[PDB]
RNA sequence: AAAUCCUUUAACGAGGAUCCAUUGGAGGGCAAGUCUGGCAGCUCCAAUAGCGUAUAUUAAA
RNA sequence: CAAAGUCUUUGGGUUCCGGGGGGAGUAUGGUUGCAAAGCUGAAACUUAAAGGAAUUGACGGAAGGGCACCACCAGGAGUGGA
C-alpha cells in the first residue's frame, strides 16, 4: 500500500522441460 | 580445442568486453602469453593469450577498424 | 561463474576527439625537441618543472 | 618415446586427418555432391556480367534461366565436376541475401579501375554479417591496358581491397583459359562450413509447378524439384519457403536427375500421427454544511519534425543517462504506478515469474535450453532417419502454398526450402545480441518497426533493446547506442543459434538502409527487462549530512509513497529520505558525505518490461539500393 | 632478347581542414600527467618509415 | 673465525656435493633385507617468495608507584516512585 503489492504467480508459458 | 592435436586448453582474451566477439566454434588463433608456459599473476592456470578471432586480430576489432566474418 | 561481459567499455560518457594540427614528422620534431630543451631553457634551482608539468 | 615410435604417430595422425579432409570433400560436388553452387556479385556498374558469363560458360552447359534471371548448370567429366552458376545484381537485398544464405561459393566480380561501388559495398557489409561461404575475387578488364597500368591498376586494388578483404589474391578474367583456372580455382577450395546451414537440410528450387485445390481459394501444391543440401531431410517434419513464411508438405518423391554427372517413384508418406501439425501458438485457449474536514477530524515536413525531436531526445538520452522531467498535475505516484526501486541493480531480487502479461499466456518456454538443444543436435548427428539422403534430386509437392509464390518464382526470385527441427515453428520470445554498422546514423529508438533476418527467417517486429550482462536483471536502452553491443528482445518464432542477425530500415518506398547486425543469444522469455526512471532534484538546504530536496515531487505524500526507495547522487553519496514538510514536494533527507551545492540528488526507479506482439510475417519487397 | 624500374630530360605538379606518420607508453624498472570527464580527450615521451606481441636461442647468467 | 685467513692482488694437491620454495625423498624402476624399511631417484603441476644474520617503536590481556569525593569507604541529602 506504499511501496509493495500482490503480485503472486499466474499463468506462464509452455515450457519444454528437457 | 585445438586442431593439430586434440588438445584441450584454457585460454585467455586479452581485453574487456571482448568475450562477445567471441561465439563457439569459431577458428581461433590461441597465442600463449609470455612467461613461456607459467600463469600469469593474477589468474591460476591460465597460460595463453589469445589473439586471433577468424583470421582478424583482437585489437582491431577493440578499436573497430575491421568487421568479423563468420 | 560469467558474472559481467563490457561494463566499463560503452557506460562512459564517449567524448569524441577534437581538432589540432599536425606535428611536426621526421627531422623538424629533432630540431623542436632540441630547441624545447636546450635553447630557450630556462635557469632553474631545482629542474622539478618536467616536460608534462601539469599543476 | 623413440625416434621411430613418435614418427609412427605422426603417420597416424596424418592419415587419421586425411580420411577426415577427403571425407568431407568428395560429398561436395561431384558424383554424389549435388553440384557445387557458386553464386556471383559484380559490385561496380561497369561489370558486363553477360560478357563475363559468356567466358565463364565453357564441357557441357545446360542452359537454364529465369523470367529476369539467369541460373545453369555446368558440368565437367575432364575435372569430374558439377557447377551452379546463379548472377545476381547487388542492391536487390531480397533475391541476394535469399539465395547467398544458400550459395555455397562466392564469386565477386570488380571493376579493375577501383574496388567495391557503394550498392556493392552495401550488399557486402550485408553478406559480410550472414556469413560468406567462400569469397574469391576476379577482375575483367586487366588485358586492355599494357604492362605499366596493368600493374599499377592491380597495386591499386590490392590497396583498395585490402581495406575490407586483408588477404586473397585477384584472379582476373579475359580469356575462356582465365575461365578454366578460376574452375580450376573454384574446384578445390577449402569450403568453410556454415554452422547455420549443415544442423537442418535445405534444398534450392530448381523448378516449381503448381496445381491449385480450387483456383479462387488461391492454395494448392507446390513442386519444388531441387537437389538437397543439409542433412537427411526427413518428411514428418514440416517446411519453410524463405520469403512466403512456413507451412507443412504433403508428398516427397525422387524423380530421376536431369543432369547427370555422366549420362514418380517416392520414398516415404506423411503419416499425420506422427507428423508434426500447425500449432503457431499455444492451442489451448451528522456534520456541519459550512465547515472542512479539519474540525470534523475534531468531531511531409512533419517526418522531418519527428526526426529533429528524435535528435532532440537522444541528446537528452545520451548527454543524460535516462533524466525524466517531472509530471505535475497527475498525482505522481499514479502515473509511476508499478514503479519500486532496488537497493542494489546487481543484487536484489526481481521474481521472473510476478507480472507476467495477457501474452505471456502465448509463449512456449523451454525449461533447460542447452540440454534440449544438445538432445536435438545429437539426432541430428548420429542418426538416420527415414527420409531422403544429401544429393537425391527430389520433388516435394508441398499442400498449402499461395499463388504469387509461384508467380515471384516465375519473375526470377529463387524459392529455398528448409526444414525446421523439432520446435522451432512455436513462437516465443527471442533474444538477439547485435550491434551498428556505422553506414547508417539514424536515430533507432526503442519500439521502432524493424524487419529481422534470424536465421534463413524475413520478418517485420518490434524490440526492446538491452544491456548485454550475463546477469539478471538487465537494463532497458531508449536509443540504439551507436557502439555498444546491445540485446534486442522479440515475440518471434524460436530458432536454434548460431544464427546472424540483421535488421535493417524502410527509408522511404522501400529503401531498406542496413542499421545492426548480430548473433543469437540464449532464447527464453525468463530474461526480464528492467526499464529505469531517473527522477531529478536539487538541494535547496544544506545542512551536516542532511538535506531538504525539491523539485523531485509535488504532493507531500508522493513522499511517503516511495519513503523506502533510497536516494543517489552524482557525486556518489548514497543517502535516503527522511520524513517530508511541505504540502508541496519537499523532504529531508539523511546522508553519509556532506552535500555539494552544484549537486543534483536523484532518485531510481524500475519496472519489468517486455516487447509489443507484432510477429506479421509477410516482408514487403526491397528496392534497388543507392546512396543517400 | 623485347620491355618495365633506375639514370638524363622536355610540360603540369605546394598553403597548410594539404601532397596530412604511425606503433607503444606516461606509479616504479622506465622516458613521460597527481591535467579534465565516465576507459576517452588534451599534452608529453622513446623510436620513426617503421614499431608492437608470441616463440626458439644467446649475452646479462 | 687464529682459521670460517693468505679470494677480482682471483690457480698447493684432491674426494663428495648444492642451482628459488613446494610437489618430494612421494612415484615408478632397479637393488639389499625374513620384515619394517634402507640406497639410487624423477616428472606433471603450483607459487613471487621461502630463507640467513643482525636492527627499532606503538599494545600489553605486564608490573610498580601517585592523585581525585566530576572515586570509594564511613555517612548525609537525594534523584530515579506519584
Amino acid at each position: 500500500s506504499i511501496c509493495s503489492t500482490a503480485s503472486n504467480l499466474y499463468n506462464h508459458p509452455q515450457l519444454i522441460k528437457y | 580445442q585445438l586442431i593439430k592435436n586434440g588438445k584441450k586448453i584454457t585460454a585467455f582474451v586479452p581485453n574487456d568486453g571482448c568475450l562477445n566477439f567471441i561465439e563457439e566454434n569459431d577458428e581461433v588463433l590461441v597465442a600463449g602469453f609470455g612467461r613461456k608456459g607459467h600463469a600469469v599473476g593474477d589468474i591460476p592456470g591460465v597460460r595463453f593469450k589469445v589473439v586471433k578471432v577468424a583470421n582478424v586480430s583482437l585489437l582491431a576489432l577493440y578499436k573497430g577498424k575491421k568487421e568479423r566474418p563468420r | 561463474s560469467l558474472a559481467r561481459a563490457g561494463k566499463v567499455r560503452g557506460q562512459t560518457p564517449k567524448v569524441a576527439k577534437q581538432e589540432k594540427k599536425k606535428k611536426k614528422t621526421g627531422r623538424a620534431k629533432r630540431r623542436m625537441q632540441y630547441n624545447r630543451r636546450f635553447v630557450n631553457v630556462v635557469p632553474t634551482f631545482g629542474k622539478k618543472k618536467g616536460p608534462n608539468a601539469n599543476s | 618415446l623413440s625416434r621411430v615410435d613418435q614418427r609412427h604417430r605422426a603417420s597416424q595422425l596424418r592419415k587419421q586427418k586425411k580420411e577426415a579432409v577427403l571425407a568431407e570433400k568428395r560429398q561436395l560436388g561431384g558424383k554424389d555432391g549435388p553440384p557445387h553452387q557458386v553464386l556471383v556479385v559484380p559490385l561496380h556498374s561497369r561489370i558486363s556480367l553477360p560478357e563475363a558469363m559468356q567466358l565463364l560458360q565453357d564441357g557441357t552447359v545446360h542452359l537454364n534461366e529465369l523470367g529476369n534471371t539467369q541460373n545453369f548448370m555446368l558440368l565437367c567429366p575432364r575435372l569430374k565436376h558439377r557447377w551452379f552458376f546463379t548472377s545476381a545484381r547487388p542492391g536487390d537485398l531480397h533475391v541476394v541475401l535469399d539465395m547467398a544464405k544458400v550459395a555455397d561459393t562466392i564469386l565477386f566480380l570488380l571493376d579493375p579501375l577501383e574496388g567495391w561501388d557503394s550498392t556493392g559495398d552495401y550488399c557486402l557489409s550485408c553478406l559480410f554479417a550472414q556469413g560468406l561461404p567462400t569469397y574469391t575475387l576476379a577482375v575483367q578488364g586487366i588485358s586492355g591496358l599494357p604492362l605499366k597500368k596493368q600493374i599499377d591498376t592491380r597495386k591499386k586494388l590490392s590497396k583498395a581491397v585490402e581495406k575490407r578483404f586483408p588477404h586473397d589474391k585477384l584472379l582476373l578474367l579475359d580469356t575462356q583459359q582465365e575461365a578454366g583456372m578460376l574452375l580450376r580455382q573454384l574446384a578445390n577450395q577449402k569450403q568453410q562450413h556454415l554452422a547455420f546451414r549443415d544442423r537442418r537440410a535445405y534444398l534450392f528450387a530448381h523448378a516449381v509447378d503448381f496445381v491449385p485445390s480450387e483456383e479462387n481459394n488461391l492454395v494448392g501444391t507446390l513442386k519444388i524439384s531441387g537437389y538437397v543440401r543439409g542433412q537427411t531431410l526427413n518428411v514428418n517434419r514440416l517446411l519453410h519457403i524463405v520469403g512466403y513464411g512456413d507451412f507443412q508438405m504433403k508428398q516427397i518423391d525422387a524423380p530421376g536427375d536431369p543432369f547427370p554427372l555422366n549420362p514418380k517413384v517416392l520414398m516415404k508418406a506423411d503419416p499425420g500421427r506422427q507428423e508434426s501439425l500447425q500449432a503457431e501458438v499455444i492451442p489451448d485457449p451528522k456534520v456541519p454544511k459550512g465547515t472542512s474536514s479539519y474540525q470534523a477530524e475534531w468531531i511531409d515536413e512533419e517526418a522531418e519534425a519527428k526526426m529533429l525531436e528524435k535528435y532532440k531526445q537522444e541528446r537528452l538520452e545520451e548527454m543524460f543517462p535516462d533524466e525524466v522531467d517531472t509530471p505535475r498535475d497527475v498525482a505522481a505516484r499514479i502515473r509511476f504506478q508499478k514503479y519500486r526501486g532496488l537497493k542494489s541493480f546487481r543484487t536484489s531480487p526481481w521474481d521472473p515469474k510476478e507480472n507476467l502479461p495477457q501474452d505471456y499466456a502465448r509463449i512456449f518456454q523451454f525449461q533447460n535450453f542447452t540440454n534440449t538443444r544438445k538432445s536435438i543436435f545429437k539426432e541430428v548427428e548420429e542418426k538416420e532417419v527415414e527420409g531422403a539422403e544429401v544429393g537425391w534430386y527430389v520433388t516435394l509437392h508441398v499442400s498449402e502454398v499461395p499463388v504469387s509464390v509461384v508467380e515471384c518464382f516465375r519473375q526470377g526470385t529463387p524459392l529455398i526450402a528448409f526444414s525446421l527441427l523439432p520446435h522451432e515453428q512455436k513462437m516465443s520470445v527471442l533474444n538477439m545480441v547485435v550491434r551498428r554498422d556505422p553506414g547508417n546514423t539514424e536515430p533507432v529508438k526503442a519500439k521502432e518497426e524493424l524487419i529481422f533476418h534470424c536465421g534463413f527467417r524475413r520478418f517485420r517486429a518490434s524490440p526492446l533493446f538491452s544491456q548485454h550482462t550475463a546477469a539478471d536483471k538487465h537494463k532497458l536502452q531508449r536509443f540504439l547506442t551507436a557502439d555498444m553491443a546491445l540485446v534486442a528482445t522479440v515475440y518471434a518464432p524460436i530458432t536454434f543459434p548460431p544464427a546472424s542477425v540483421l535488421l535493417f530500415k524502410q527509408k522511404s518506398n522501400g529503401m531498406h538502409s542496413l542499421i545492426a547486425t548480430g548473433h543469437l543469444m540464449s532464447v527464453d522469455p525468463d530474461r526480464m527487462v528492467i526499464k529505469r526512471v531517473v527522477l531529478s532534484g536539487h538541494p535547496f538546504k544544506i545542512f551536516t549530512k542532511m538535506a531538504v530536496v525539491r523539485y523531485m515531487f509535488f504532493n507531500r505524500e508522493d513522499v511517503l509513497w516511495f519513503k523506502p526507495v533510497e536516494l543517489r547522487t552524482k557525486w556518489g553519496r548514497r543517502g535516503h529520505i527522511k520524513e517530508p514538510l511541505g504540502t508541496h514536494g519537499h523532504m529531508k533527507c539523511s546522508f553519509d558525505g556532506k552535500l555539494k551545492s552544484q549537486d543534483t540528488v536523484l532518485m531510481n526507479l524500475y519496472k519489468r518490461v517486455f516487447p509489443k506482439w507484432t510477429y506479421d510475417p509477410y516482408v514487403p519487397e526491397p528496392v534497388p539500393w543507392l546512396k543517400s
